[PDB]
């Protein structure tokens, strides 16, 4: 037939790839780390307990102030916290139980969630009459939400279990850019800093980037054996972070094209649920299934630390932009707060 | 106490579903029950103006079907005409067909008024009422209040502390009739009390049966004219017939006193039988038994027609066996093998009417036990009458009794109508009779070993009968009941303005259902069913604990020391007790309870971060 | 499939064709960044305990 005259030029394709990569490698991260100091053992406490939730948790995320946290739960609410005193903002009934993810805007002004409704809702956290109120209901995808975040208070890029992923505009209440490539559910995605490029994750094992403004795919990065569940970008905005099932994380390049470093013990076992860097860049947290966020020298792949202090999954977690504090959220049902 | 008490208005939420999953929450459903359609109108005629109209109309009609004469007739018509028609009509304000009016005009104008003339209006007016009129009656507070009601219905469960006993008023072979009130509402019945020991002993669990069964085909339609059943429940001991009261005794104990009767008083008994019989016999059952003893009378002297024992169900297969008294069957029934209807009541009738005129049958010339003889003379001497008779009635017993099946009243033409036809009876109109209205001739003076595999016998035994639960609500407590509750909750309301109350906690999100049940750790809380999780709480607070459909491995219904709840199996090895206050509400929660689950387990199956892995 | 392997190819065109840097540069830029900011990280570098929110810091505004 005619297919398999330009199925092998697809796969004729993916060497030159592999050539060209090949051709950058010339020596690993590892190599050019490994005459620097080790950051020592990193013995991080637990400073806080936010306790609220009825059941497990499923998503945090730290707004821009380093002070203020959303967090999702399977008990069907919102609540944003005050990680300061320990107090609540506010107590969020959705009018879905299935939420799944969260995100807090870069304002303040809005917070977005989304689950098994397929859909993003927002919330005006500031309403012209006093209350927290549903501003907008943004339908499109045909699977469920499984990421999102805002870039400002009127755009904000969702990822979904139908394989796209997509930028909207909130008051238009449409998708103004639409990003498709994954063949599988797309579990996470990262802004880079600057907000042009965005990193996605997904279950077909691989990390695409993307251009905001052009809504097509530059990069993409295999080597995961299984599900990407979390990414995160790193500070400069020139690599990024995966968290996989196959239990490991590894740290892909840019400008390299390729993957740098692999994050892994053979005492590790169960899968990664979220990352994120430290403010330098330095440390890589990492939340696991079996109830312990670990820290890792990113630049060396040591373990430098463990965070254990939850009785179920840690779910997902967050460092501060301030760099002050990590949150970790769980299916214990606990936020803890992290220094 | 011993009184009504309505549920709280919560208790939609439940009722609604379970009435739902039967179909039930239907315009036709709730307005022919009784209390569906009291409710139905007190929310047409004060809280929506558009069906008042109809409402009124239909009621006016119902008044309009019932007026006995031709010239009360002729001048109610007028009014409803000028009134509901012509008015409506003149202000724009009538919907209703072109055929519809001019059905009534074309009539009205020749003076020709029959009890149906209204009969297209009331088809109209119900497809008025039974769109956005029925649906906003699902959204207002009538209907909360018909699922009060309806939820106190479905969880009858009838004893001997919820009647009051006050004398004997009769022996049976098996057991006792007594006369009670029950403490409810303070209606005055009939308790006929058997004994599964005597009933065992006696070998008549079969005429036991056969009463139960027979007597639910005969108690609906509030027929004047048969002694009927509201309930029956059983014990460990005994079981019970609450059936209509009945002080007067029976007419063999009078025909005993009096003696035998006027042309004119069988008559009026004739009469009262004959509509008796065309309820069962409408409803395919032969009675097989009509004699003196078996009609009762009443303090005024009305009668009913009574024991069912021996009756029998001819819609499907009809019954050929020999059954009855001896002295009044019918030669169809006496045939060994031969199949028969409600013709054998009719010939049951004719001997009947001899009896209480003469003082005997007419087969029977004073022999005792020599029931042959009897027989013999019921199939070849076509029976003999005095001079005394009227022609009028001579041609009615004649007609009652011939022997051959092909000849008879009531059998080849049109059953009860052609008995009612005869010229003995031609003085009397049977819409008075049937109201009761016509003056009774007498008025009575002033007054070891039990099996397991037995009970099981008697399961299904139990009943009540909701057209007759209903009557005796509507005619007793109802409204007293319904503005004490109303009072109730509106100061309820009152309380929670001050106390800062919930804005209620259900609304605006996926809650699937919501209620009271009682846990353990009894401990009564309020539970909300949402799509992944049970929560539930505690009064002043919002829910802080909950259960998740994920950890739930199975609902079963288990016995908490006689008593029926669910049991939540978790994956723990852990175990969650439930108790309702009903069954409808028990029922309803094992069914939402397990789709529930297993729709959210299916759900959760297929999402990749919120099922557990190794 | 027919369009599903095209649409494959000229994305594949777009990867394969940017100009990249060898990893010695790659790693070395990323360790760089780590050094100049490991100063102004917290995790790394404690702060004052009376400046930290979950230590020992009173005020807040």
């Amino acid at each position: 037939s005619e297919l398999d005259q330009l199925r092998q030029e697809a796969e004729q394709l993916k060497n030159q790839i592999r050539d060209a990569r090949k051709a950058c490698a010339d020596a690993t991260l590892s190599q050019i780390t490994n005459n620097i100091d080790p950051v020592g053992r990193i013995q991080m406490r637990t400073r806080r307990t936010l306790r609220g939730h009825l059941a497990k948790i499923y998503a945090m995320h730290w707004g821009t102030d380093s002070r203020l946290l959303v967090s999702a739960s399977q008990d069907g609410k919102l609540i944003i916290w005050d990680s300061y005193t320990t107090n609540k903002v506010h107590a969020i009934p959705l009018r879905s139980s299935w939420v799944m993810t969260c995100a807090y805007a870069p304002s303040g002004n809005y917070v977005a969630c989304g689950g098994l409704d397929n859909i993003c809702s927002i919330y005006n956290l500031k309403t012209r009459e006093g209350n927290v109120r549903v501003s907008r209901e943004l339908a499109g995808h045909t699977g469920y939400l499984s990421c999102c975040r805002f870039l400002d208070d009127n755009q904000i890029v969702t990822s979904s279990g139908d394989t796209t992923c997509a930028l909207w505009d909130i008051e238009t209440g449409q998708q103004t850019t639409t990003f498709t490539g994954h063949t599988g559910d797309v579990m996470s995605l990262s802004l880079a800093p600057d907000t042009r490029l965005f990193v996605s994750g997904a279950c077909d094992a691989s990390a695409k980037l993307w251009d905001v403004r052009e809504g097509m795919c530059r990069q993409t990065f295999t080597g995961h054996e299984s599900d990407i569940n979390a990414i995160c970008f790193f500070p400069n905005g020139n690599a990024f972070a995966t968290g996989s099932d196959d239990a490991t994380c590894r740290l892909f390049d840019l400008r390299a094209d390729q993957e740098l470093m692999t994050y892994s013990h053979d005492n590790i076992i169960c899968g990664i649920t979220s990352v994120s860097f430290s403010k330098s860049g330095r440390l890589l947290l990492a939340g696991y299934d079996d109830f312990n966020c670990n820290v890792w020298d990113a630049l060396k792949a040591d373990r430098a630390g463990v965070l254990a202090g939850h009785d179920n999954r840690v779910s997902c977690l967050g460092v501060t932009d301030d760099g002050m504090a990590v949150a970790t959220g769980s299916w214990d049902s606990f936020l803890k707060i992290w220094n | 106490s011993k009184k009504i008490l309505l549920p709280e208005p919560s208790i939609r939420s439940v009722m609604q579903k379970y009435l739902e999953d039967r179909g039930e929450v239907t315009f036709e459903k709730i307005f022919s029950q009784k209390l569906g359609y009291l409710l139905f109108r007190d929310f047409c005629l004060k809280h929506l103006e558009e069906a008042k109209p109809l409402v009124e109309f239909y009621e006016e009609i119902k008044k309009y079907e019932k007026l006995e004469t031709e010239e009360e007739r002729l001048v109610c018509s007028r009014e409803i005409f000028d009134t509901y028609i012509m008015k409506e009509l003149l202000a724009c304000s009538h919907p209703f067909s072109k055929s519809a009016i001019e059905h009534v005009q074309g009539h009205l104008v020749k003076k020709q008024v029959p009890p149906d003339l209204f009969q297209p209006y009331i088809e109209e007016i119900c497809q008025n009422l039974r769109g956005d009129v029925f649906q906003k009656f699902i959204e207002s507070d009538k209907f909360t209040r018909f699922c009060q009601w309806k939820n106190v219905e479905l969880n009858i469960h009838l004893t001997m502390n919820d009647f009051s006993v006050h004398r004997i008023i009769g022996r049976g072979g098996f057991g006792e009739v007594y006369g009670c009130r029950k403490a409810d509402t303070g209606k005055m019945y009939a308790m006929k009390c058997l004994d599964k020991k005597r009933i065992k002993m006696k070998q008549g669990e079969t005429l036991a049966l056969n009463e139960r069964i027979m007597l639910s085909l005969v108690s609906t339609g509030d027929c004047p004219f048969i002694v009927c059943m509201s309930y029956a429940f059983h014990t460990p001991d005994k079981l019970s017939f609450i059936l209509d009261l009945m002080n007067g005794g029976d007419l063999h104990y009078h025909l005993s006193q009096h003696g035998v009767f006027s042309e004119a008083d069988m008559r009026f008994y004739a009469a009262e039988i004959i509509l008796g019989l065309e309820h069962m016999h409408n409803r395919f059952v032969v009675y097989r038994d009509l004699k003196p003893a078996n009609i009762l009378l009443d303090e005024h002297g009305h009668v009913r027609i009574s024991d069912l024992g021996l009756a029998c169900d001819f819609s499907k297969k009809k019954p050929h066996a020999s059954v009855g008294t001896h002295g009044y069957m019918a030669p169809e029934v006496l045939q060994k093998g031969v199949a028969y209807d409600s013709s054998a009541d009719w010939f049951s009738l004719g001997c009947m009417l001899f009896k209480l005129l003469r003082g005997h049958s007419p087969f029977r010339q004073h022999k005792t036990k020599d029931k042959h003889e009897i027989d013999r003379m019921t199939l070849t001497m076509a029976v003999e009458l005095p001079d005394s008779f009227s022609p009028e009635l001579r041609s009615l017993l004649e007609g009652l009794l011939q022997r051959d099946v092909n000849r008879r009243l009531g059998c080849l033409g049109r059953g009860a109508q052609e008995v009612k036809e005869s010229p003995f009876f031609r003085s009397l109109d049977w819409q008075m009779v049937f109201l009761q209205k016509y003056p009774p001739p007498l008025i009575p003076p002033r007054g070891i070993k039990l099996l397991d595999s037995d009970q099981e016998l008697y399961r299904n035994f139990p009943l009540t009968i909701s057209e007759r639960w209903q009557q005796e609500v509507a005619e007793t407590v109802f409204d007293t009941i319904n503005a004490e509750t109303d009072r109730l909750e509106a100061r309820k309301k009152t309380k929670n303005k001050q106390l800062g109350h919930e804005e209620d906690y259900a609304l605006g999100k996926d809650c699937i259902m919501h209620g009271y049940m009682s846990k353990m750790g009894w401990q009564r809380r309020y539970f909300y069913l949402f799509p992944n999780r049970l929560e539930w709480r505690g009064e002043g607070e919002a829910p802080q604990s909950l259960l998740t459909m994920e950890e739930i491995q199975s609902v079963e219904e288990t016995q908490i020391k006689e008593r029926k709840c669910l049991l939540l199996k978790i994956r723990g090895g852990k175990q969650f007790v439930l108790q309702c206050d009903s069954d409808p509400e028990l029922v309803q929660w094992k069914k939402e309870l397990r789709d529930a689950y297993r729709e959210a387990q299916q759900l959760v199956q297929r999402v990749p971060k919120m099922k557990n892995k190794p | 499939s027919i369009a599903q392997a095209r649409k494959l190819v000229e994305q594949l065109k777009m990867e394969a064709n940017i100009d990249r840097i060898k990893v010695s540069k790659a790693a070395a830029d990323l360790m760089a960044y780590c050094e100049a900011h490991a100063k102004e990280d917290p995790l790394l570098t404690p702060v004052p305990a009376s400046e930290n929110p979950f230590r020992e810091k009173k005020f807040f505004c």
